[PDB]
């Protein structure tokens, strides 16, 4: 063969290979654009070894000490129908809201598979919410304990716009120990140092 | 193989030379699935087959097309046994009787990859050219129609290429 | 058992074998004699299909065929024709 | 661009049909004409 | 606990065996190759036992 004859059919076929092409970069334009950020945060730890620090710092005592002082079990979610709706909503401009929720208890169903009991709240305006876990309607408010059919809910400070929903759900300790420690890294950057760099990566800034 | 341009060159080149002052009759051959007669404006009645069958005489087939320029003769209605009328010296008498009365006379015939009217056909024809489809047909099928013409006794002139584009490769 | 060329005369292997006949009739001349002898190389090969469908396209355009199952082993013609079994070859 | 290259080299080499007068001759087949496709 | 009609079988493997079992799914690695940190795993089809 020769290169006259590849040239000649990459020109024939020059409008296959563009729409191909265009269609790829949209679709990675699109990911790109839709993903969720991920930010990263670090610290610096001087150990007066390191190796046994290094193993000790990702054992589950540690983690879960640090998961029962900042309640990390209570995982609650903004509610976007589609896989892209959390996506458009940042490229929007539109500001993501927050509910400080610090007591939480459901009937914990804990049927075969489903270990996480959850529920499905909803802003009607800055004080009152309803709440639904199979469809049971209930009215709450912000301030004044929930203790209604053997569900226990506290909610502090909602900060969303009426009609947002949130769903809450009431992972297990070892789950919410496990999600931490998958994405919690350590180094010593220095092989003999007192330096230890602890990173975590996670998608809110302050969290 | 059929919808590779038998009609429409075979049409348009007797317009072409009928439009140079000499007379050109076209035969619609294609028994099976012709449709010269709705292409040049028809009188569908006594075509072809009515004629081989022996039911009609050979004036009541011949028409003229409006703006050709060349009479024609229509296959008419589709017989059960088209190859087995081919056959019969009715039809060699009529293509004598036309050698002396045209200039020229072309024949429209199905492909010869699919039935055999073509081959029954070429005896009596003084010059046969087979049209190959551009990116349809490929070389081997028109080597196989080539030695099919050759067993049956009719020698192939040449081909024509059809349906060509503007390919960059080339 | 009946034949081809005459149960569903527009089969694919009829035009074929109309093909074959119009082959024949260009092949067939200058011969020596009006016989033609189809054979084969292993049983079950085709030789009495293609024989008397052959036949029977050549005697639909007027010409007159006579067939001989000379298969004096295991022919079966005049299964396949209506028969009077007696007196064969 | 790569899943494009592919796709063109596997239209390329499963093509078949005739492409210029040339293939034709080869065989010993005189090409008498080579008539366009017509638009209209 | 189970529901009636159920069947069980009941063996009495010898003790070694039952060891044998045991030391089959059972591993132990440092993972420090100095630390004093010994990582124990055991596989098997009964969560909690
Ligand atoms: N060079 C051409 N340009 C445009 N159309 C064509 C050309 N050649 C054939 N055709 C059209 O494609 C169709 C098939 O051609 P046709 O000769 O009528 O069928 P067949 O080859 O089976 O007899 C027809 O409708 C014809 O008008
Ligand atoms: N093209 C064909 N299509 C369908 N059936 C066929 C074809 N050729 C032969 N046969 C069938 O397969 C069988 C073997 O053919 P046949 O000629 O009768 O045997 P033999 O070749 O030994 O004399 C027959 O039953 C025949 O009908
Ligand atoms: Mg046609
Ligand atoms: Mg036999």
């Amino acid at each position: 063969i020769d290169l006259g004859r590849v040239i000649g059919e990459l020109i024939d076929h020059r409008k296959l290979i563009i729409s191909i092409t265009s269609v790829f970069t949209l679709f990675a334009i699109l990911y790109a654009l839709l993903a969720t950020p991920i930010y990263e945060t670090d610290a610096l730890i001087q150990i007066e070894q390191s190796a046994p620090e290094t193993a000790l710092l990702q054992s589950r005592m540690i983690l879960g000490k640090t998961i029962d002082d900042l309640n990390l079990q209570i995982q609650i979610e903004q509610k976007y129908f589609p896989v892209i709706g959390r996506g458009l909503a940042r490229l929007m401009g539109e500001k993501p809201g927050n509910i400080d929720i610090t007591r939480l208890y459901l009937p914990d169903s804990d049927d075969i598979s489903n270990n996480t009991p959850s529920i499905i709240l909803t802003v009607k305006d800055k004080e009152n919410y309803s709440i639904n876990s199979d469809g049971i309607q209930l009215n709450g408010v912000v301030g004044t304990l929930l203790n209604e059919k053997g569900i226990s809910l506290l909610v502090n400070e909602i900060d969303a716009k009426p009609g947002d929903q949130f769903v809450i759900t009431q992972l297990p300790r070892l789950k919410a120990i496990s999600d931490l420690l998958k994405s919690f890294s350590v180094a010593d950057l220095g092989k003999d140092t007192g330096m230890l760099t602890l990173t975590l990566t996670g998608d809110n800034p302050k969290r | 193989s059929p919808s590779a341009g038998m009609t429409f060159i075979s049409s348009n080149l007797a317009a072409t030379i009928a439009i140079t002052g000499k007379k050109v009759l076209f035969i619609d051959a294609d028994l099976r699935k012709g449709y010269a007669h709705k292409m040049f404006g028809h009188k569908n009645d006594k075509g072809l087959s009515e004629f081989l069958s022996g039911q009609a005489a050979a004036e009541m087939i011949i028409d003229k097309v409006e703006g050709g320029g060349f009479d024609y003769i229509g296959r008419g209605q589709i017989p059960p046994n088209p190859a087995e009328l081919l056959m019969h010296p009715r039809f060699e008498q009529l293509l004598n009787w036309a050698s002396q009365n045209y200039d020229l006379i072309i024949i429209d015939t199905p492909p010869i990859l699919a039935v055999t009217d073509a081959a029954i056909i070429g005896r009596y024809a003084g010059t046969c050219l087979l049209v190959a489809r551009f990116e349809k047909n490929t070389v081997k099928e028109i080597d196989v129609s080539m030695k099919r013409f050759e067993q049956s006794g009719v020698v192939v002139k040449g081909c024509i290429l059809n349906g060509v584009v503007k390919k960059a490769s080339s | 058992d009946t034949l081809l060329a005459v149960g569903n005369p527009a089969d694919l292997a009829v035009e074929a074998i109309r093909g074959l006949r119009t082959s024949l009739h260009f092949a067939m001349m200058e011969a020596k004699n009006n016989v033609l002898m189809i054979s084969g190389a292993s049983p079950s090969a085709g030789m009495t299909f293609i024989s008397s469908n052959l036949a029977a396209t050549i005697a639909i355009t007027g010409k007159k065929v006579l067939f001989i199952d000379a298969d004096l082993r295991k022919g079966y013609a005049h299964k396949m024709f209506g028969h009077k079994n007696d007196k064969g070859l | 661009l790569i899943v494009s290259v592919v796709l063109v080299l596997f239209q390329v080499f499963l093509r078949r049909g005739i492409e210029s007068p040339e293939q034709l001759e080869e065989i010993g087949i005189n090409v008498y004409a080579s008539i366009p496709i017509s638009e209209w």
